[PDB]
């Protein structure tokens, strides 16, 4: 009854930059809290990030504070993903993901995911 | 439960014609086979008429043009109708419902006593 | 089932006919048992055995391990009866006769087919085990269920 | 000469189900015997189910037995894999492979398979 | 497709051994005697690397 | 020692029937592998059939009902029939003896250019 739309690139330099936009629908958005959450071949799943929706505050993991920004926008229902200083070791499958933090601690569904090459 | 029983059984003269009864439950029981049998005392069961699902039915090619079976109700009936009965026709019938798995997975009837 | 004894030959990887062709075929990859025995002295009687029926007319080459108990008209001509059991639209269920007076090659023969399917499941289905004689007062190995 | 076709998902919620649907195409699918082998990261191959095309009987594996079930189409030669109660320790690659029962121990051909992701 | 390997063997290989051999696969009881046909699958296959 | 001379390359419309044959040294090459192999400009080389010992012939599933490889002469000879000539099939053609085992001991002979327009 609830999906997930996803978007962004297939092939990125290694020391560019890509736009990905996560697109929802239909969402409770304002307390609702919506992240990506990496999945690089030959292992499982990594966190990447946390934006809150209550406050504002967005957290970040322990490789990537000073390499990553995110914008939510509440007009659209949109998140704006501007990934920066790229190498070739962020081979990894994105998947934007929504939970309640009024619940438990996994998410409660995922996406469809999107594929990025940086060699 | 299905206890479908039988009836039409007597006593006629070698010159009239019977017309039998297989009164089946209400169940789901004419989409599969029926056919019927006899039951000759000292001698082992013979076939004499096979009502198929589709609508259509057989004869052994022993009792031919000499017994008809059709249902031509719609609800629930076997009438077997066995006109120009002959000496040797006096016995106790069955309607068995699957005459296709003997053994395995027929349900014989009780069966009437028919007596020429 | 039980067939004539004419035709149980017929049963057997790529040897075709009337009942393994229309009725029952046996695929060519078969690792079961095929059997049969004579039961003319339990399945006959002198009044004209017909309590055996057999397909002869299908639309074409019956697949192996099918079973078909639809009973639609048969087309044997380009007429469309439109199904009156008619002319060249015959009904396609007959039977057979036997006769305790035929010879050997008409009387009727039991047969069972014993299809062994092997599968990746835990094997259920096997023999007995050796269960040898005992001899007593000698130095011998006792290999019982959980004392060896 | 013959191949094979498989199709399904590529993400499930620890805890939903997924519609996997394996469609062979010019098979004798009457007396043959299809099944499903999971392969999950880091180990080998594993047997999950098995379809009998004889008689029809359904056979599970020790772990599985009240948690997947098996529906068999003969119309348009299609398999329906209905997976529930998914957790964590499921992740594994699927296959749809088919024998023939009067054979060796060892399946004909495998197909491309399909890979899943419960965590 | 320019990389083979064997899948159908009658048993399992010795330790340090090379099988050069391509006799057929009999996978049933039919006498195929070198046709390479149904029930009689070729021992070496390719892979696919995309 | 080992002088395969390749020869039948030439300018085919699409659609002919193209028969190639790489006459071999007299010696004995047989009881080994024979390897075909096309060499399109610009891209890695790609396997195109087998001659195994025993007779049979592996094809490339790819390149499946399009091409076959004969040696119906037993006397020092081996034929490549390729049917339905297409477009792609501009080039360099090569017979080698020690193939799928090789990269210090294949013998990679002659080879001849193959056209198709």
């Amino acid at each position: 009854e609830v999906q997930l739309v996803e978007s962004g690139g297939g092939l990125v330099q290694p020391g560019g930059s890509l736009r990905l936009s996560c697109a929802a629908s239909d969402f409770y958005f304002d307390y609702y809290e919506m992240s990506w959450v990496r999945q690089a071949p030959g292992q499982g799943l990594e966190w990447v990030s946390t934006i809150s929706g209550l406050g504002g505050a967005t957290y970040y993991a322990d490789s990537v504070k000073g390499r990553f920004t995110i914008s939510r926008d509440n007009s659209k229902n949109t998140l704006y993903l501007q990934m920066n200083s790229l190498r070739a070791e962020d081979t990894a499958l994105y998947y934007c993901a929504t939970r309640s933090p009024f619940g438990d601690y996994a998410f409660s569904y995922w996406g469809q995911g999107t594929l990025v090459t940086v060699s | 439960e299905v206890q479908l029983v039988e009836s039409g059984g007597g006593l006629v003269q070698p010159g009239g014609s019977l017309r039998l009864s297989c009164a089946a439950s209400d169940s789901s029981f004419y989409d599969y086979e029926m056919s019927w049998v006899r039951q000759v005392p000292g001698k082992t069961p013979e076939w004499i008429g096979s009502m198929y699902p589709s609508g259509r039915t057989y004869i052994n090619p022993s009792l031919k043009s000499l017994v008809t079976i059709s249902r031509d109700n719609s609800e629930n009936m076997l009438y077997l109708q066995m006109n120009s009965l002959r000496a040797e026709d006096t016995a106790m019938y069955y309607c068995v419902s699957n005459w296709a798995s003997g053994s395995t997975g027929d349900y014989w009837g009780q069966g009437t006593l028919v007596t020429v | 089932f039980v067939i004539r004894g004419d035709e149980v030959r017929q049963i057997a990887p790529g040897q075709t006919g009337n009942i393994a062709d229309y009725n029952y075929k046996l695929p060519d990859d078969f690792t079961g048992c095929v059997i049969a025995w004579n039961s003319n002295k339990l399945d006959s009687k002198v009044s004209g055995n017909y309590n055996y029926l057999y397909r002869l007319f299908r639309k074409s080459n019956l697949k192996p391990f099918e079973r078909d108990i639809s009973t639609e008209i048969y087309q044997a001509g380009n007429k469309p009866c439109n199904g009156v059991a008619g002319f060249n639209c015959y009904f396609p269920l007959r039977s057979y006769s036997f006769r305790p007076t035929y010879g050997v090659g008409h009387q009727p023969y039991r047969v069972v087919v014993l299809s062994f399917e092997l599968l990746h499941a835990p094997a259920t289905v096997c023999g007995p085990k050796k269960s040898t004689n005992l001899v007593k007062n000698k130095c011998v190995n006792f290999n019982f269920n959980g004392l060896k």
